[PDB]
Order: C-alpha cells, then structure tokens, then sequence
RNA sequence: AGGAGGUAAAAUUCU
RNA sequence: CUUACCACUUUGUGAUUCAUGACUGGGGUGAAGUCGUAACAAGGUAACCGUAGGGGAACCUGCGGUUGGAUCACCUCC
RNA sequence: GGCCGCAAGGUUAAAACUCAAAUGAAUUGACGGGGGCCCGCACAAGCGGUGGAGCAUGUGGUUUAAUUCGAUGCAACGCGA
C-alpha cells in the first residue's frame, strides 16, 4: 500500500509460534510423572498408546509420550523430557527420553538404540 | 398399608448403601485392595467377563499386588487389559505374578481423591434421604384417604426416620474407615 | 401466430 | 544544643497489576454411542444476511435485504 | 478494558488451545423428490398365473454324534447336482 502508510505504520512480522514451552527454551526439562495414562490415537490409526502426565521443574504440568516397545515407570518416576510430538493423539507435544535418570531404555534393542538409551550387546 | 412400604422403604435403603461401598471400591488407595481388579472389564479369546474367571487377585504387600494365574499364554493379553483401563497401573512382566505396583498417596491424593469419596458418600445419602421423601409420601397419602389414624401416620413418619438414620450410619461409617485408607 | 391463466403434497435413514 | 534538608518506617484512601477460587459459561479434541435430518439436487417449505419472538436439537416464524435461485413441457383460453 | 446505548446490543479488539489443511475458478463423471428428447412385456390393454390348499423340490432356521462343502437383492433359493 502507500509508502506514506508504511512510513506511518511499518511492516509487521509474525513472532514465535513456539510448539513446546519447555520454558527457558531448554533442550530438555526434568519432571515427575503425575500419572501414566494409555490413550487411543487420532483418526486412521488404532492402538493403545503409552504416555504419562508430568509435573516438571518449572511449574508446568504437561503430558508426554513414552516410546519404544515396552517401557517401565510409575508415579515415583522422574523422567527427562525433550521436545517432541505425536501426530496421532493431538493432546501431546512432548517425548520422554529413554535412559535418562529413571525411566530406563528399551529391552532388547539393537537397531537405532541411541534413540532408546540402550548400551551395546558386547562389542 | 404401612407394612408393605415400611419394608419396601427399607430394602431400597440398605441397598442404597451397598452401592456406595460398591463405588468406593473402584478407587485406588495406597493399600492393596484386590477388589480393585475384581471389577475390571477384560477380554480373552472368546468373550468378556472379568478376570475373576481366570486369576487369583492376591497380594505381596501393602504397596504391591500379585496376580496368581492359571495359563501362561495370556500374560500380555490381560496386561494390556489392565494397563489400559483408567487406573494408571504399569504391570511388570517379571514373569509368573503379573506384578502390579501400588504407587503411594502423593498428597494431591490424600486430598482431592478423599474429596471424591466424601462426595460420593454425600450423594449416597441424598438417595437415602429421597427414599425417605417417597416412603412417607405414601404414608401421608393414604392418610388423607382415611385409612390411617393421625397417630398411625405420626408413628410411621418417624420410624421411616429411624430407617434413614440407621441407613446413613452405615454409609457414614463405611466411608469413615475408607477415609483411614489414606489419612 | 404473442400474451394469460391453471397443471408434481407429506414421505427419514445407511461402521 | 538547636534549625533546614532527608533515607527507613507509620495511618488513612484511591489506582493499577500478576498469581489464586467453590462454582460456572462457552470453545478444542477424542473410529464404530443416543435423537432426529437443518444444508448441499427445486435438498423435497430456494438459500442466505441483519433483526425479533418461539422451540429437545439441528431449527421454525414474522420484517426487510442479496443472488451467492432450480423450473416453461402438457393444458384451456386467446 | 475503554467509549456509546433505556435495553437489545453496538464500536475498538486479543490470548491460550487445536488442525495440515481451509479457500477460489474451471474439469470430467455421477447423481437430483431439475428440464428436453427416445427406447424395452416397463406401464397401459388383455389372457392365463404365484401368494390360500395338498404334494414334489430347493433354501433359511432349528435339530443332530453327522445332518459334507459351495451359491444369498435384481444377477442365491428344481442353482454347482
Ligand atoms: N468436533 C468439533 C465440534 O463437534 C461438535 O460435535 C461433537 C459431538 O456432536 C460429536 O459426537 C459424535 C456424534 O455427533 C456422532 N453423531 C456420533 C459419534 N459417536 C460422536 O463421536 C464422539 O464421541 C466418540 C465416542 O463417544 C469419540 O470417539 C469421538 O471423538 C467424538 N466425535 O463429536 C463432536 C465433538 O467431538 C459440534 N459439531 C461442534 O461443537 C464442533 O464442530
Ligand atoms: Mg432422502
Ligand atoms: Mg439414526
Ligand atoms: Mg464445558
Ligand atoms: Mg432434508
Ligand atoms: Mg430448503
Ligand atoms: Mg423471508
Ligand atoms: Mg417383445
Ligand atoms: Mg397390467
Ligand atoms: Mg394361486
């Protein structure tokens, strides 16, 4: 529009949508499991998807996915939470990291087990 | 006459309380409480029916809870049946006894949970109080149709009270120890 | 060959 | 010793702002529940906008406004 | 929140939250309780039937130790036989 308009009300710029208030923009926060749900995924998919509600460090009560075949944790559990999302089940916005300070890693992983905190068989 | 609604009022009441007892059975306290699982929807290989018809819902301690079973080819089949059922119980497949732990009263549990039972208690009272309302509506009604004597009314309007009062005592004192399972 | 006026009543649904 | 300045603090009374609240209002989302069928074909009463009054619910009804509206074949007369 | 209204409400005007769509015009079909035109024992016009009855035969269900398997609107059911 007018230059005389732009001068008067200059060009706006969208700001941070941030899809993950891990408050201080942190790569991960530490939290306690409020509880450990199971809920069912969005439309075309069907499963029992494992998950936990987690108070962390900064006051935020949130809710995170716990992935991999077979996890083990309960109330007492302090987990480490990292930025994440699951397309099914829209509630989510967060993934629990496997092999951080309490939840443990996946039983009997070999492929891609950096991602599930698993020590090597015996190399 | 009064007779067959004095006994009618009565059954409706002490079966009112035996729903409360029944719905403060589906809560999770600290304590083991096997009647927690002993009212859970579960599938297995043909038809519903609870796990009553399969495993012994026993104990290991106040804070844990063994599941002695017969058949070891449905351990995951029920595990999911239990571990997706509005409780929040992750069962360990330590083998043999599906170890279901009892995570502690987290204080935001000693409270707010407690608030639920003494609310569920209250509505159980209200139901009773309303059996009351009816019971003697029938009384009051069959009076203004001259089939009772004022006296016979009065002695029936109370005594219906005696039924409410006692029936509440059961609600209240069944709640009261159930409160100890956290306080 | 224009205009005119009158000609179908109601009747749902499909992991 | 006193006088002036003045920090801390005090009383009243407004303002402003963040967190919190029984309860409560809608909103969002969640494969297979319950009602009816409002809309899209003329959607079987054209729809829709503003407004107002009704109603389990989609909605219905009046007042104006918009096309972002489907149909001219058969008849009797001219 | 401000301003305006007797009210109904009007005006200025966000946020958390959620989705990977939402939208426009045109295209090809398909549909319409849209319209035009036209066919077929489709109606209409007629003749004799099933549906009732007994029996033959098939099928569903029920039964059974078994009542072997298949065919299920038109286009399965005197069909594979
Ligand atoms: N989803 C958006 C909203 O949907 C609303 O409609 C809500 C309900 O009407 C609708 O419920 C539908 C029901 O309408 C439909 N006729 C039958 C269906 N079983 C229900 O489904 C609902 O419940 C089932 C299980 O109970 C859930 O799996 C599913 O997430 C949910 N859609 O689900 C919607 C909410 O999930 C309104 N259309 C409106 O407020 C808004 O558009
Ligand atoms: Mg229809
Ligand atoms: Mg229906
Ligand atoms: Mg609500
Ligand atoms: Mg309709
Ligand atoms: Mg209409
Ligand atoms: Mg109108
Ligand atoms: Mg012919
Ligand atoms: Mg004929
Ligand atoms: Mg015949």
């Amino acid at each position: 529009a007018t230059v005389n308009q732009l001068v008067r009300k200059p060009r706006a710029r969208k700001v941070a949508k941030s899809n993950v208030p891990a408050l201080e923009a942190c790569p991960q926060k530490r939290g306690v499991c409020t509880r450990v749900y199971t809920t069912t995924p969005k439309k075309p998919n069907s499963a029992l998807r494992k998950v936990c509600r987690v108070r962390l460090t900064n006051g935020f009560e949130v809710t995170s996915y716990i992935g991999g075949e077979g996890h083990n944790l309960q109330e007492h559990s302090v987990i480490l939470i990292r930025g994440g999302r699951v397309k099914d089940l829209p509630g989510v916005r967060y993934h629990t990291v496997r092999g951080a300070l309490d939840c443990s890693g996946v039983k009997d992983r070999k492929q891609a087990r950096s991602k599930y905190g698993v020590k090597r068989p015996k190399a | 006459m009064i007779s067959d609604i004095r006994k009618d009022a009565e059954v409706r009441m002490d079966k009112c309380v035996e729903a409360f007892k029944t719905q403060i059975s589906k809560i999770r306290t600290g304590r083991a409480s096997p009647s927690l699982l002993d009212g859970i929807v579960v599938e297995y290989y043909g038809t519903p029916t609870p796990l009553r018809q399969l495993a012994s819902v026993t104990v290991e301690d106040s804070r844990t809870l063994k599941i002695n079973v017969f058949d070891r080819s449905m351990s995951p089949a029920v595990e999911k049946a239990i571990m997706a059922s509005d409780l929040g119980l992750n069962p360990n497949s330590a083998g043999s006894d599906i170890r279901v732990p009892l995570p502690p009263l987290t204080e935001e549990r000693r409270k707010d949970l407690t608030k639920i039972v003494r609310g569920e208690a209250e509505q159980a009272r209200v139901a009773v109080r309303n059996v009351r309302r009816d019971a003697n509506d029938k009384v009051k009604a069959l009076l203004k149709d001259k089939e009772i004597s004022e006296d016979d009314d009065r002695r029936s309007q109370d005594d219906v009270q005696k039924l409410t009062d006692a029936a509440i005592k059961k609600i209240e004192a069944a709640l009261a120890d159930k409160e100890a399972e956290l306080m």
